[PDB]
């Protein structure tokens, strides 16, 4: 370790520091804009200059702190005259040409050049103060403009700090903005339209100014005004963390809170930008049956209705049905209520085909430490901030040591355009995968068709020329990592077959389930007895659902109780008792990680109407069936999870489960792992989450299905409409469906209507 | 005058003499050391009382000797017997698990309700005081309220439509441990002072 | 004495105006800025984009929401103080006391600059069809309240 | 001198050729930006015949293939401005007395303006 | 006959009556007391609460209260009987309609004296029966 003295303070730190975290170590402190956490540090900016002796010598010129190592006995000045006089004229140079909108800005209060600006700006020099020197005209330019549906550039704004086209480069790697002309004529521009990353949202948190700015939430509030509220997404298994801000009841904006351990600072698209439908169309009141159709009841009415549908009812045709985001709590009391009251039909909307508590969970920052990534779906659609980490892990950058102030703001690690390594992953899913390009051993197969792969793998039968060099760098792998999600999970067969693979070798896994919950629910024991009756098998005949299912398991039922947050059509008319539940934003419990991990969810101040979770709902629905629920409120169930020994927040908790219920899958339909949920279609994300319909041109043309055109698709889980695609890398035949839910990975009997 | 006496004789023997440029200069006596050497306070010629603050740091950024501590205000009055005009104050944290603290009620007539206000808003008892009873929160309040863990306590005011603002998630203002909005807060916002 | 009027001094603190500049757009841009001095938390602001064809103000934002609540409000002038344009301006109109508490929360159209009267005294003079009486009198209405008409004989 | 409010007399001339283009040849005219100097004027007087100081002619995407500005009221070396966005063009118009809307020397008209944003609608226009 | 002409256009009068003879029992409490002080200079019904109503002296004013002929009325005075005020916290009552019903609130901190003489004109209106509220309905005219 290297002895650095910044001011006065002296302060250990290892060799490849960068004098900036020395500094902010240290305790003091210095201007910051083109460098960010996680992003290649350059100087560009030129404000975090110091003084630097290294004796006393001091150095003639000054020192950009972010891309300067320590070396040792060193000495950094950071409060002489020469320094803020500097830092003051930085400010001023930034300011020459900067807008003037200020009040009228969505950037707030928080807006990184404000801050500074009023923090190391106006030298004081030692009469009227001077604000302004420069007095001529400001840049003019493009304003106001939409890149997306969920982004809105500000060309005026711009400070020029690399950040985001830096960003897109290095993180997800999407070229898709980049700088103009040259000089002082030089702007922010794309030739990509779309914005056509995943990953677009997260420039948004980065841009020190407002040139970049979430429009899904343009002009609700002020900053200041926002009532944040650090939780957890619960959209897909990653389970990353996010802040909600609110005012009134209403979802106003989805940014990311910084959880290293997790996602590092990154959040995606679907889960930053579809949030508008939480706030919208909602179930306030409990309805009851009376005529056929549904009417406004009371808890009171709802809780004597419900009394009168479960009197005449056996204990054993009570059907629990939790959603595949039911808190670890939600899943504990459905236990034991199944349990007490002894069936066999309890089952999680996301429930696989096999226990992802099969495979021993990886660490996400073991990953980074591997030497191979063997890859068995898309980690972008089924766990999307994976992608984020493979960008990581494909660059051999490990993880950062770690200063006073947190994660390093100038990791001098992370070079700007390193190149990225092509023999360290291998890639194998039903078409061409968009993280293929990181992955020399890559091959497109058919659905369902990985049972036969991995049998391969193992060494049992010959497979593509792939699979072989793939099979030779897993032998050679000294420490890898195995990425299975969709079909690996959802495939008796195979899934066992993968077990083995990394069984004998000695190497964890990450499972992408399709329910976020899921690694937590079947933790809790919240999958089905013997009996068979599971989340989308008709086998109840009295039962209490927290989602919709598939139309063909309610049908027939003597009993069905939605507890929904919206009012489903399905629902309107199948259904005997509808009461009101609350989105996942709104939630107070805990969740566990695809990696094992436990999360806080806490609950936004959004409007619940007159709606109660499933931990009461549940116990309302043990009295009305005999045994008194043991769980209550929040309060106490947390006394339940500290009996089974679930660790404290942000632990990890060591769960396997050795057992399998296999099925069928009758290939017609292949329902497409995917970023986008299907109730996040609404408003700005209106189209974004629209389904779509796969097709290789010949059969796609070989059954009438032009290329964009809308289209009627009937299935086992729904009538959906979807535009049609049509593209080589799908097998022929074979239709892939956009399936925007945790019903995804799986192989159906479907048809399309005209 | 009365004042060099006094920290000719703190230096001497351990106090410490804090002192802002401003104009105020504190000495921190220990716990014991208090009563006695404040008494020799009163000797020494300092016959006014002019307040007694009761200060919890809970929630400051620095560390400090123990969470609580109470300020004393000692003078001479300029406009009696000799009296020369020295004042300054005598601070003396208080151990957090144990808010005990012996009275000046002996010396000063003045540290009475002063004395009672700083056990009814802070939970520091005075050992020996005439009456340690509640002076300022009505009867019935649980609790000490100037201490930074009770609770303000505010109503979230209201208008039409059911906006509604609660000013706690509103203050655009910082608390000094309070990190800001964005990253991280330098320069002018971790303190500023002019050089007249 | 409320047959002979209140004489006010110029810069007498009274019932908040929201001013226009001449063109007849609004000064409020919906900066929330005013809310954001105000010690009793008495001001709530949404905002809104204007629209090119049919603008309410010159920026690109404008005031959708503008909402005092008059039972909180300690009449400080901070906001008016805060800010940047000149739109919220403390005005003459005292005499405003009324019924119900959120009756008591006064709106854009119940401050604008062309608006004569409180809620109350606008409102009994709904049912009335007579005329509102201020009952007051000022020597000159301040630079600041431009437009604001009021009874100023001096 | 006089010369600065005869400047902004022509200012919104060439607004309303933008205003006729745009309608003409149907494309986006875009309002890109109001002077600050009359959204902070409190009761300060103001008497600039528009408060318009941004403005463009963009496309289908609305991105701008055309670029106009002219320096603020309080303003040093004042000068109106056209730029041609990706193209790296930029242009000075002052205001001799006299003569007219001159770029350095030449007459800056209805006429040869029309002629930059058709050459520049047809060539840079993204959609 | 309780809504009969009769009985009707009688409590009519009545009202009418007990309108000019109000007699008003002022409870200052803070600087509000002082203002007023400047509009009382130039067996009660109708008490008047001005200033901050601490949550200590809140059943004080109860108490006040209660014993009192039975048609009576309450105006609170200011920003801080009329709610918290300023002073949103634990030591204050946030809103004196917490404790006692109030008949009309005079907004101001503290209101103009003139100010209190409109919310006493118009308690005025309202025990006549002659008020009527934003949402165009007929005010009781009477608490209770
Ligand atoms: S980006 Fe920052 S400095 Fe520029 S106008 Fe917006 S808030 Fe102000
Ligand atoms: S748009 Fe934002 S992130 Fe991109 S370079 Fe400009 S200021 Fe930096
Ligand atoms: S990756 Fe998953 S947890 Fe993270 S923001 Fe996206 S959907 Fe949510
Ligand atoms: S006068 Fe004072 S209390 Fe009233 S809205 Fe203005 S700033 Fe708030
Ligand atoms: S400070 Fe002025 S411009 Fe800003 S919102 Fe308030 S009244 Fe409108
Ligand atoms: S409303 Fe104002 S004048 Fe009245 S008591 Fe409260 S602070 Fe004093
Ligand atoms: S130069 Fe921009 S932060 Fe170092
Ligand atoms: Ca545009
Ligand atoms: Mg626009
Ligand atoms: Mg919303
Ligand atoms: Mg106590």
């Amino acid at each position: 370790m290297v002895r650095v003295k910044v001011n006065d303070r002296i302060v250990e730190v290892p060799p490849g520091t960068s004098v900036m975290d020395a500094v902010f170590h240290a305790g003091y402190d210095v201007p910051l804009f083109c460098s960010e956490k996680h992003l290649s540090p350059i100087g560009a900016c030129r404000m975090c200059l110091v003084r630097i002796g290294l004796p006393i010598q001091w150095q003639p010129k000054l020192a950009a702190s972010c891309v300067t190592a320590v070396a040792d006995g060193m000495v950094v000045d950071t409060l002489s005259d020469v320094v803020r006089e500097a830092q003051a004229g930085m400010v001023e140079f930034t300011l020459l040409n900067h807008p003037l909108d200020c009040p009228t800005c969505d950037k707030g209060g928080a807006c990184e050049l404000q801050d500074r600006t009023v923090e190391y700006g106006l030298y004081e020099k030692y009469e009227l103060p001077v604000y302004t020197r420069f007095e001529f005209t400001r840049r003019h330019v493009d304003k106001h403009h939409p890149l997306s549906p969920f982004v809105i550039l500000d060309r005026e704004r711009c400070i020029h700090c690399k950040r985001c086209v830096r960003y897109f480069e290095e993180v997800p790697g999407d070229e898709v903005l980049d700088f103009i002309e040259r000089g002082v004529h030089t702007f922010i521009g794309t030739m990509d339209f779309g914005l056509p990353s995943g990953f677009s949202g997260n420039i948004t948190d980065i841009c020190p100014v407002g040139a970049l700015l979430d429009l899904t939430a343009r002009f609700r509030a002020r900053n200041w005004e926002m009532e944040e509220t650090p939780t957890t997404c619960a959209l897909c298994p990653v389970g990353c963390g996010i802040t909600a801000d609110t005012r009134s009841g209403e979802l106003l904006r989805i940014r990311a809170r910084e959880v290293p351990e997790v996602n590092e600072i990154w959040i995606c698209d679907a889960g930053r930008f579809g949030h508008e439908w939480a706030d919208q169309n909602r179930l306030k009141t409990p309805l009851v049956r009376k005529e056929g159709r549904l009417v406004e009841a009371t808890w009171e009415e709802a809780f004597l209705a419900l009394k009168e549908g479960l009197k005449e009812a056996r204990g054993e045709e009570v059907g629990l049905y939790l959603a595949h985001d039911a808190t670890l709590e939600e899943g504990l009391l459905a236990s034991e209520l199944a349990k007490a009251l002894k069936t066999p039909h309890l089952d999680f909307q996301g429930r696989t085909a096999a226990p992802a508590s099969l495979f021993p969970p990886a660490s996400l920052e073991d990953l980074l430490q591997a030497d191979f990534a063997l890859v068995l779906g898309d980690p972008t659609e089924e766990a999307p901030i994976l992608h984020l980490r493979l960008s990581e892990f494909v660059r051999d950058l490990k993880p950062p040591h770690r200063y006073n102030h947190g994660t390093p703001f100038a990791d001098l690690q992370i070079k700007e355009r390193m190149p990225r390594r092509t023999d360290k992953m291998a890639l194998f899913a039903p078409y061409r995968a968009p993280l293929m390009k990181w992955a020399a051993i890559h091959e497109v197969h058919r659905p369902g068709e990985e049972r036969e792969i991995l049998l391969a793998l193992l060494g049992d039968k010959e497979g593509s020329e792939m699979v072989a060099k793939a099979k030779e760098a897993w032998e050679k792998a000294k420490n890898p990592v195995l990425i299975l999600g969709a079909g690996v999970l959802q495939d008796t067969v195979a899934a066992e077959r993968a077990r083995l693979l990394a069984e004998r070798k000695g190497a964890k896994v990450l499972a992408m389930t399709p329910a976020a919950n899921a690694r937590g629910l079947e933790a809790m024991g919240v999958l089905p007895g013997a009996k068979g009756a599971s989340w989308d098998e008709p086998g109840a005949l009295y039962a209490y659902y927290g989602f919709v299912p598939p139309e063909e398991a309610l049908k027939g039922k003597r009993f069905v109780v939605m507890h929904l947050s919206h009012l489903h059509p399905l629902a309107e008319r199948y259904a005997h008792v509808v009461l009101p539940a609350p989105t996942f934003y709104e939630k107070r419990g805990h969740l566990v990680n695809l990696e094992g991990r436990v999360l806080p969810l806490s609950p936004a101040p959004i409007e619940n109407g007159e709606a109660e979770g499933a931990l009461q709902v549940l116990a309302l629905l043990a009295e009305a069936l005999g045994v008194r629920p043991p769980f209550r409120l929040h309060l106490e169930a947390q006394k339940a999870l500290k009996a089974r020994k679930v660790p404290e927040a942000m632990g990890r908790l060591s769960f396997r489960l050795k057992e399998l219920r296999p099925k069928e899958r009758k290939g017609a339909f292949y329902l497409r792992p995917t970023m986008w949920k299907a109730h996040q279609a609404v408003g700005k994300a209106q189209e974004a989450a629209r389904a779509e319909l796969w097709a290789h041109p010949e059969t796609a043309r070989a059954e009438a299905l032009p290329e964009g055109a809308q289209v009627a698709v009937e299935t086992p889980f729904g009538r959906v409409e979807a535009r049609v695609v049509h593209r080589e890398d799908v097998p022929k035949g074979h239709l892939y469906l956009s399936a925007l839910g945790p019903a995804a990975g799986l192989r159906v009997e479907g048809r399309v209507l005209v | 005058m009365r004042l060099e006496r006094v920290l000719e004789e703190a230096r001497a023997k351990g106090y410490p003499i804090e002192d802002n440029g401003l104009g105020n200069l504190w000495v921190v006596l220990p716990r014991e050391r208090f009563k006695e050497e404040m008494a020799h306070y009163k000797a020494m010629g300092f016959n006014f009382l002019a307040d007694i603050v009761g200060l919890d740091y809970l929630t400051y950024p620095d560390p400090r000797p123990e969470r609580f501590a109470v300020v004393y205000e000692l003078v001479s009055l300029p406009g009696w017997k000799d009296g020369d005009g020295s004042r300054f104050f005598v601070r003396v944290y208080v151990p957090e698990e144990d808010p005990r603290l012996p009275t000046v009620t002996d010396l000063w007539g003045s540290a009475n309700f002063l004395e009672r206000e700083v056990y009814d808003l802070f939970g520091i008892v005075f050992e020996g005081h005439p009456d340690l009873r509640k002076i300022l929160t009505p009867e019935d309040l649980e609790g000490h309220p100037l201490r930074k863990d009770y609770p303000l306590g505010e109503t979230p005011t209201l208008f039409r439509e059911g906006r509604y603002i609660i000013p706690a998630e509103f203050r655009a203002a910082l608390t000094g441990k309070d990190p800001g909005l964005t990253f991280y807060k330098g320069g002018s916002r971790k303190g500023y002072r002019s050089l007249w | 004495y409320p047959d002979a009027p209140v004489a006010l001094k110029p810069r007498f603190h009274g019932r908040h105006v929201l001013t226009r500049h001449p063109n007849g757009l609004e000064k409020c841009i919906g900066c929330s800025l005013c809310a954001a001095a105000c010690p009793a938390y008495a001001i709530y602001v949404e905002p809104a984009e204007n629209d090119p064809e049919n603008p309410v103000s010159a920026g690109e934002r404008y005031a959708k929401v503008y909402e005092i609540n008059m039972l909180r409000c300690i009449f400080c002038g901070l906001c008016e103080e805060a800010c940047p344009t000149g739109a919220i301006v403390l005005g003459y109109d005292f005499e405003m006391a009324d019924y119900e508490y959120s009756d008591l929360v006064y709106g854009k159209e119940d401050m604008l600059v062309d608006v004569v009267g409180t809620k109350p005294q606008r409102r009994e003079a709904k049912r009335t069809g007579k005329p509102v009486k201020v009952g007051y009198v000022v020597p000159y209405v301040r630079p600041e309240l431009e437009g604001f008409k009021a009874p100023t004989e001096g | 001198a006089s010369s600065e409010r005869e400047l902004y007399e022509a200012w919104v001339e060439l607004l309303s050729w933008m205003r006729e283009y745009a309608q003409a040849k149907g494309v986006r005219f875009e309002k890109e930006a109001d002077f600050p100097d009359f959204i902070y004027r409190m009761e300060r007087p103001y008497d600039l015949p528009t408060t318009i100081m941004t403005a463009s002619l963009s496309d289908g995407l609305g991105e701008p293939f055309l670029l106009a500005d002219v320096s603020p009221r309080h303003a040093k070396l004042k000068r109106i401005g056209l730029r041609l966005p990706r193209a790296h063009i930029h242009l000075h118009a002052h205001y001799e007395p006299g003569k007219g809307l001159v770029t350095g020397k030449i007459p800056l008209t209805k006429e040869r303006f029309f002629a930059l944003a058709d050459r520049a609608r047809e060539a840079l226009a993204f959609a | 006959e309780r809504e009969g002409i009769l009985f009707t256009t009688l409590e009519k009068l009545v009202a009418w009556g007990r309108s000019n003879s109000l007699w008003p029992a002022t409870f200052g409490l803070a600087c509000c007391a002082i203002e007023m002080m400047a509009s009382t200079d130039a067996q009660a019904d109708v008490m008047i609460v001005a200033g901050r109503l601490s949550k200590k002296m809140a059943p004080v004013m109860r108490r006040v209260w209660e014993q009192m002929p039975d048609p009576k009325w309450v105006i609170s005075m200011g920003a801080c009987a009329s709610s918290g005020g300023m002073f949103n916290n634990y030591a204050i009552v946030q809103n004196v309609d917490s404790v006692v019903p109030v008949d009309v609130y005079v907004p101001g901190c503290p209101p103009r004296p003139e100010a209190l003489i409109y919310a006493v004109m118009q308690l005025q209106k309202k025990v006549r029966g002659q008020a009527y509220n934003e949402r165009g309905e007929r005010l009781p005219p009477v608490a209770a």
